[PDB]
């Protein structure tokens, strides 16, 4: 149900409070709810549009000279002056010659020339730049209990097709068969937008900082200059070659492109042709359950005599997939599915897919379950035809609270205070972590931003000796909150 | 020129991964490194020199790798 | 109950100056620019106009900024156009246009609304 | 340096159509100012919409507008008869100055 | 949470917009405009304060 296979899976479940719960989700994270009743949803954001940008600042790349000339002048009699210094098109540049009687001047000394070309262009880039309205978030709610090929696929419609604006409601998803899906999306906190410009090169595009955008040495020219000839930081892509004191000229610098795609170590990638289109960024939402049906009650139990046709798959981290396939009549019908140990004593392990029915008994359903650590005993059907299949999920213990616990830091990693949603308000503790996690990420940020992959290790290590040795009980204050966790956030970045 | 300030500390990552990442991660310190071994007589110097000033013995290792580092 | 009518010339060979004139009534005069714009029979409306106040300043049209020239009376209450070397082409109806300044006097940005009042339309022709 | 609206439109009476007119950011692509006007032919021209969606006293709410960043709009929501007169649309540049449209003559049969 | 400025906005003939001001605080705070159906809830997100 386009979640299974998708390595970031993030399950969430509680409905606790009212009817609501906090999720947030990502483009390359699929999230699936789980309740006690409210039927199992698979949240995937599959594109950002950002609608109608407006350019900036266009930078050149590649540029030409035509039109060199140079004039000079005899010595202490003043500069020279050149007839096409005039236009801001050609590029000046004074300096001093040696001159005599071999040159025809006199007084032999340093005289003045100066060097014009014209500057042209031949390869630009455009900043685009949008503002946090008019701009359209796509994601797709698809719900659970399986028709036949319909997994993990993103071919085809199975989901509902919901955009999401600033503008926009509660934004009602109407799932034919299961209730109604309303979502409180917040888009305008999501991304920071105004402080991000859409840069777009030839045929490609990125998503860089404003200020890192501005702060660029190449020749620009502002965005709403129609007829752009008046580059104007032009002596970053020229040069003035005055080896001896002599004849100077002028080369131009050639093109900055590969020097360009160097400079964009950090950019993630975006597509900028037909569409602004982004794949990056999230953004997090409030999602209300308070009209959802299961759809299966009204069905009698099933007669038995299943029939599997895909196996039992562990499709990562113990959550495994079944596609019976039915055989009998009585066609609308609830399926018999439950997860026993050796003998058929005591449930182990939930049900995923809760309550999966039969329709159109040629037809196979797909069913997600997941079973407990050890020996469990997969069961589809009743006594005359029954399936007692045997699955032994490999058998951690709290390694999964530990690996629960290095996603949960990871997730705090990419996600600096929006981490602390996938929890439906616990109040005293959920919004104080929040909130001094907001107090403490502004001090780790605009105060260590700037530096790399290698420097936050450097610098983690300095303050790790420097705590390690101090006194007044200051060794835990300088080792657990900003040694070990500028260690950490210097190998979890550059993703 | 513009393949330096590469847009590194900026903030802005998200999961997806960013243009050259697993290519520009590890490229600073082959760089030096190869300029070490191409260049080692300023490290002996940067050995010396850090030796000499930064009396305690955190301060030495501390000069020493931020001498051989600035000089690229 | 605002009202601005105007004059009409009959025929102006090609070479000799011609002038209109609107007479804006209804409002406070010294309070509000004037603007001229031109429709040829069956073609568009271009912007001939400036930007008149209390002060009496102008702004002119890119396309013929060596031609036309200005002359005002807050007396009479009326604002002149004065077409010189008029041309062949040059058979258009001239219409009247109104906006209002700022309440500092000057005219830099105009008001949300151009042109909520008119004029009725001076035709010229060529011989 | 004119706006671009076409040359003329057709419409059935109780239809809702839209006329367009497209611009450069000067025009249109920056600034809320884009104004339409009718001209019926025996008749100085009346102002239909305002800044970009606003309206005058008189004028039915028959009338609306949007923009699209270079593109301006104007959608009349059931057509009557008395609707035959061409629509000049209007902008204000950064420069400082005024342009118009072609003009979009629309017939109601 | 939030102050209106223009005070007890009203609508007079209907066919004519109404412009609204008020100040949202430091966070994020909602707008909320009709009643039962379609009660035009926005968002709105402000920086520091
Ligand atoms: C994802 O869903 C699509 C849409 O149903 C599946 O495509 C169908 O494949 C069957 C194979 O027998 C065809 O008969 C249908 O005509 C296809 N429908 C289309 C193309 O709309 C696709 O197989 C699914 N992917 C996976 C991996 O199960």
């Amino acid at each position: 149900m386009r979640c299974i296979g998708i390595s970031n899976r993030d399950f969430v479940e509680g409905v606790s409070g009212g009817s609501w719960v906090d999720i947030v989700l990502e483009h390359g994270s699929c999230v699936t709810t789980m309740a006690k009743n409210k039927p199992t949803l698979d949240f995937e954001l599959i594109e950002t549009e950002a609608k109608q940008p407006a350019t900036l600042r266009k930078y050149c790349i590649e540029a030409k000279l035509t039109n060199t000339t140079t004039d000079s002048r005899c010595p202490t009699q003043g500069e020279p002056s050149l007839n096409e210094e005039q236009d801001k098109r050609f590029v000046c540049k004074h300096s001093m010659v040696d001159r005599g009687w071999g040159n025809g001047c006199g007084l032999f000394g340093k005289g003045g020339i100066v060097t014009c070309a014209m500057f042209t262009c031949k390869k630009n880039m455009k900043g685009k730049v949008v503002q946090p309205e008019n701009l359209e978030y796509t994601i797709v709610i698809t719900p659970h209990s399986g028709e036949e090929h319909a997994v993990g696929n993103d071919t085809g419609k199975h989901g509902k097709e919901i955009k999401i604006t600033p503008q926009s409601s509660i934004t009602e998803a109407e799932l034919t068969g299961y209730g109604t899906v309303t979502m409180e999306c917040s888009p305008r906190t999501g991304l920071d937008f105004n402080e991000m410009v859409l840069l777009q090169m030839e045929n490609k595009a990125w998503l860089v900082h404003r200020q890192w955008f501005l702060d660029l040495p190449l020749p620009w020219l502002p965005g709403a200059d129609t007829q752009g000839s008046n580059w104007i930081q032009k002596e970053t892509l020229v040069t003035f070659k005055n080896p001896h004191a002599k004849k100077q000229d002028v080369v131009v610098l050639g093109s900055q492109e590969g020097a360009m795609h160097t400079a964009l170590t950090g950019a993630t990638e975006i597509q900028m042709s037909s569409g602004n289109l982004l794949f990056t960024g999230h953004l997090k939402c409030r999602l209300r359950m308070d009209k959802l049906q299961l759809k299966g009650m009204s069905y009698s139990m099933c007669t038995g005599k299943f029939k599997v046709v895909k196996e039992i798959a562990e499709t990562q981290h113990g959550t495994i997939v079944i596609r019976v396939q039915y055989e009998g009549d009585g066609s609308p019908c609830k399926i018999p599915f439950e997860i026993m140990d050796l003998e058929k004593r005591h449930v182990l392990g939930r049900l995923i897919t809760v309550n999966p029915i039969v329709t159109e008994k040629d037809s196979p359903v797909n069913i997600e379950a997941e079973p407990p650590f050890g020996d469990s005993y997969i069961i589809i059907g009743v006594e005359p035809g029954q399936l007692k299949l045997n699955w032994f999920k490999k058998g951690s213990s709290i390694g999964q609270m530990i690996e629960t616990t290095m996603r949960g830091a990871k997730r705090m990693a990419i996600l600096g205070d929006t981490a602390w949603d996938f929890g439906s308000l616990g109040g005293v503790f959920t919004s104080i972590g929040k909130a001094l996690h907001q107090v403490f990420g502004a001090i780790y940020g605009a105060a260590f931003s700037g530096v790399s992959w290698i420097m936050k290790i450097l610098i983690g290590v300095i303050i790790t000796w420097i705590g390690m040795n101090s006194r007044s009980t200051s060794l835990s204050v300088s080792l657990v909150l900003v040694g070990v966790v500028t260690l950490y956030l210097g190998v979890m970045v550059q993703a | 020129s513009v393949a330096l300030v590469p847009h590194v500390g900026m903030g802005l990552e998200t999961r997806t991964e960013t243009w050259m990442s697993s290519e520009g991660a590890w490229k600073h310190a082959q760089r030096i490194e190869t300029w070490i071994l191409r260049h080692p007589g300023f490290t002996i110097m940067a050995a010396i020199l850090a030796y000499t000033i930064g009396t305690t013995h955190f301060q030495r290792a501390l000069i020493f790798i931020l001498l051989t580092a600035v000089a690229p | 109950e605002v009202q601005l009518v105007e004059s009409g010339a009959e025929v102006k060979k090609p070479g000799a100056s011609v002038k209109v004139s609107c007479k804006a009534s209804g409002y406070t005069f010294t309070s509000y620019a004037m603007h001229w714009v031109r429709q040829a029979p069956g073609q568009r409306l271009e912007w001939m106009g400036w930007i008149n106040a209390g002060n009496g300043n102008t702004k002119y049209s890119q396309k013929f900024q060596d031609r036309v020239t200005i002359t005002r009376d807050t007396s009479a209450s009326t604002a002149y156009m004065e077409l010189s070397s008029l041309r062949s082409e040059d058979t258009a109806i001239y219409y009247c246009a109104r906006d209002k300044v700022d309440d500092y006097g000057d005219y830099w940005f105009p008001t949300l609304w151009y042109f909520d009042y008119w004029g009725q339309g001076t035709l010229v022709t060529v011989s | 340096s004119a706006l671009t609206q076409p040359a003329s439109v057709s419409g059935s009476p109780g239809q809702s159509i839209t006329i367009s007119c497209t611009g450069t950011s000067s025009d249109v692509g920056g600034f809320n100012y884009v104004s339409w006007f009718q001209q019926h032919p025996g008749k100085a021209p009346k102002l239909m919409l305002y800044d970009v969606t606003s309206r005058p006293s008189g004028v039915s709410s028959r009338f609306s507008g949007s923009k699209s960043g270079n593109t301006a709009s104007l959608t009349i929501s059931g057509l009557q008869a008395e609707d035959e007169a061409d629509y000049y649309c209007s902008s204000h540049t950064s420069r400082g100055t005024w342009v118009f449209g072609g003009g979009t003559k629309l017939t109601v049969l």
